[PDB]
């Protein structure tokens, strides 16, 4: 379970927009990491999110695994449409 | 005028700290064991804090409570008595205030020293931070580290915001 | 001669045996007081015995000398891992530091007013009860719990001196 | 080939420990704590490994995080420039693994150290140990003495073992009563 | 939410009943003041109670704040007259 | 609560047995003891266990008290059968 | 005005101390072994000082000395650098002065806090104390318990004038 | 029937330390460092000591010197008052006694530990061990360790016994060459 | 494999061995090193080899383990004292501390800019000579020592920097 | 080699004659002690002194043993009357 | 006791320098300043000297107080000429 | 200055022998060595002549430089006859 992204983010995805979506992620039980030019990070949390330096124009990929894995992916989705980061 | 309010004020790395929380928290036994590791204890549960002047605050424990803390299960001790007068101080200027909040699966914390959040005391906005108190804590530890970052930041060093500048390079660097 | 659960430590020149159900943290909380320059004397299974009409000697059964067990980390030797300073042979225990868990229900001494005590042998071995919370060293307060019994024993009471300044300003503000 | 673990590395007592949890227990928390006590860090949150032999992993912080601790309610602190060079280091092989899982009533712990828990790092089967996060537990003291117990049982002084073998003796021993 | 005493015993609030006023005070959610002669403090805890030394005649204010606000001052109430101290 | 075994296993209750005998106890609240030659520890833990030394042909006692000590009991005479210990 | 003075300014337990002495005489090790057990470094070696007021003087290292100890054998050393911000301080207030002075048989040192040697900087008379360099000594020890002391007899702990006071009794009493 | 040494009693692990050498040595400030290690001052310059058995020495401060250490340059503190009670006590039997004589060429020291040396209190011949005054000497550790040591061959551990008895298997061993 | 005088302490991860003529008190100094966290290796007799064309390798004697010989204690045990925390088989020697008493005629480095060494088999050990005076606490210089050490190698070197501010500081002042 | 003196100082041998006397005791090799009252102090040193409390009208014995043991003495004697302590 | 200099030495007085006059200046009981632009330090030390960063074309004073105040004049200013720094 | 002895000490050079051995080589300045199977150690210090466990029928190497090496020399061959250890 699992889904691609393009960043749009003018600024890429620095410290607001990193703790935004390492929060939404931190509402669910299941596992959930984050994929940037092939090293993963957990995004729960977070120095390993923003140590990505995720700029604009860049292809990034949200998976999960747990009980809502779906629901935290659908969650993170709509984090990437509510602070335009990407889609 | 003089008010009194709830919480311990210590004075860590030369900084006067008043740490608050919800009385169970656990501040007295924090702050007994700031003591021992060398910071000083001016005020125990009652803390008179009265205006300096216009940007200063000062805090000072009631005759009665001087020296004293109360620690659930043994309960009155003087740290003045148990560990010389290197334990103690008469009072202080209040710098900081590390506020104890019980950790809840919805509670937020900042994950960065950006957030600025303030508290006024007598028309004075003191800097506050809020620490989660979670099992596997060592809450002196942290508040000792807030008091060290907190003057190390005065100091012109800055974690939290060198650490956002880079991140901004990076994120250039990335747009190869 | 019998054997008691809990963890004999020698605080301060004081026998301290600390109590409470297993998974407190008794073994733990004992390894960080030898680190803290503390003496281990038995942990687990405390073997006590009478030596007078006031006095009570615990001592580890040989098989478990210097050893302590910790939850995740297994049997750890103490003298093998900090050297002589963290081990003694025996103690007279002077005070008793009961662990328990807190719950919104219980109650502790909040002035060391507390005149509680158990008997081992007939004789009367005064005790503490702290409350295990998190947010809480157990180390330093057991610790402190034996500064403050070995500080009221050589005279100074901070709970007794406190309540008579208590009456003196209470006194007082009837005005 | 550098994969990037969730955890923290110190090198405590000269062993390179990898401190792992879920998001939440208190990895960075602890190794401040660590670090307060003379040991260094090498990386928090996101450690980068790569395998040096067919038996040695390697880890260190991208250069980002470099120095850097994340603590819940103060933010990023800077070891380095808080307590000294003394407090970091660049990288170090990984000796030992010690895993916070938060406590609860249904799971079951090594009350012994007779475990041989391993865990997979590029082909190493790195030794893991399991702590329980319960209230009144110092994590700090316990990983260590978990890195202390670890080199003692390296330079020859495994207190299990020896247990063992004399919780036998004094069995044969018994069965004469 | 409040409940004004007047404290009658003779003994003053000295320990034991700051211990149990306090004691009371704590069971519940709310949050608990105590004032006396404009000094206010936490009912929950203790030093502050005892620290404020007062005496018989005096006239304290209890105030609770929170769910269960009425039930801490009933409860506060009844310790006053159950342990003789005010009214 | 209180059942007697006589101790079968020829390697007496050493520290694999005394540890499946000890995790069966810890599972109950009640509390249990064990008793083996007037020495008597608590079943829960465990150095005290295995500092009987308990050999083949020993005869040990095991107690409980608590909401569900005859749970308890039950459980552990059955880690006795099930870990060939005793009868 | 700014007068350069010979000797090391270390923040002591909130105290500002600085520590004279003929060069060779150990002030920087002494120093570098006060920083280590928590203590704060102004300035090492030359300390530019300047009257604050009536009262007041007010110690800090030159630009280029920030920070720098230099001991015989190692050479140069950055105690930010080795010990973190923990280790240094911008500046201070003098309040205390402890000379090493190079114990002679015959050279004397008040062997009773009674002592009050001062010593002027700028018309300002700061205290001043001064111990004997000897073997089996360990300077920073009794520097520092200097300033300990010094900070007690100011919260109302005088040693010396309480035993005084009793030495007096007893006299009276020996009167039989 | 007391009588008054000249010296500093220090209880040190347990165990009670008599500091003696000429006036000017160091005792006072060597004791003030042992109390912020840890250790308990029970009297300074002067020593009432009493015997108590056919086998030991009790020591205790004159009511009015309580507490007090008297430190060249600084004058009189109080250990009570500025490290809490931790730092004093009442009083000590008397276990090991530790001389500081200013080191010369001419004298010669126990390099070994075998020496049996002893004094006089009493009738009670109290264990004596000789430290030599020497620049870059820290004589806190050194008494310090003397205790330590002292605690260590009474609990069966006699490092320099142990030696001597290996020293012995080697050269018999070695006269095979 | 040859022997040589002096005492090999392993300090922040870096073997440090110690020289100087006997009598300046190395021993000791080790001794309070171990107290502050450092490990001992080799006390009197440290037995060298050469690992390789960049690298010496010191261990003690079987004999001489966990030894210290203390002038006035005698023989003491660092291992039974301290625990396996104060001793370490071997390591490879990164530094030479020399203790070399004080006479008013020697000089020493007052800025790190030594590039001192000692030859140990084909390979120059750098090597660091401090003053043994009066006031002088050894064992916080030494540890420094290799604090510094450490520093300097990972790009830290107080002496380079100052150097190089200080030509700044003339170039400017020259007006 | 010794002497004894009747303390005549109005107001005993506190800080101010003691420094004095141990000063002077303190510029000879040999080993100089006072007694008073049965107990016996080393002269050079001093809290030593002071904690006799040597009142006026109290008869001290100043003794010395070494090469200036008649020194010392003629030097404490001198000190007696110079500070007007006694004789 | 003083001798000025002008300071010649294209490289200036920077760690060198210092160090073997600082050096020379110790061998000497008197004390020995060096001025510079109102600045003095103690020559005996240095961080004190290297801070002063006196550059070519500088004037500075040295002054010595003791026994050997000429004795530390003549050889420092041997110094100065000997390692080409001054005159 | 050097001197090759043959060890006739029964009991080979252990504890006491070293000592007094390496207390005559203490007393002189220049430095003392002892040689025994390539392995040569320092005189002066004995851990290091004990650690040689020199036995009986052994050929050992005493050597010393200084101003009085050869009187070093002497005094250990005089202690080396005078406690029966060697020739
Ligand atoms: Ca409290
Ligand atoms: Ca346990
Ligand atoms: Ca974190
Ligand atoms: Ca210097
Ligand atoms: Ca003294
Ligand atoms: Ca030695």
């Amino acid at each position: 379970a699992q889904k691609t992204f393009k960043v749009t983010a003018d600024s890429g995805i620095h410290a607001r927009p990193a703790t935004v979506l390492v929060q939404t992620a931190s509402k669910y039980d299941a596992d959930v990491n984050l994929e940037y030019n092939g090293k993963t990070v957990n995004l729960k949390s977070i120095m390993g999110v923003m140590s990505l330096g995720i700029a604009k124009g860049a292809e990034i990929t949200i998976s999960a695994s747990g009980a809502d894995e779906n629901d935290a992916l659908n969650a993170l989705e709509e984090t990437m449409k509510s602070e335009r980061l990407g889609e | 005028e003089r008010r009194s309010m709830h919480g311990v004020l210590v004075d860590i790395y030369g900084l006067g700290v008043l740490i608050t929380g919800d009385s169970g928290v656990g501040k007295s036994e924090t702050a007994l064991e700031l003591v021992q590791r060398g910071h000083r204890l001016i005020a125990d549960d009652r803390v008179d804090v009265y205006q300096q002047d216009e940007q200063t605050i000062v805090g000072a424990a009631p005759p009665i409570l001087s020296h004293l803390l109360e620690i659930r299960g043994l309960g009155i001790i003087d740290v003045m008595n148990l560990f010389g007068a290197g334990a103690v101080r008469e009072d202080t200027t209040i710098s900081l205030i590390v506020h104890l909040e019980n950790w809840t699966p919805d509670k937020t914390f900042d994950r960065l020293g950006s957030g600025e959040q303030t508290q006024l005391i007598f028309d004075v906005p003191v800097p506050k931070i809020t620490v989660p108190v979670k099992v596997g804590r060592n809450l002196a530890i942290i508040i000792e580290v807030a008091a060290m970052n907190f003057r190390a930041k005065s100091m012109g060093y800055d974690a939290t915001k060198t650490f956002e500048k880079n991140l901004n390079h990076l994120i250039e660097h990335n747009e190869e």
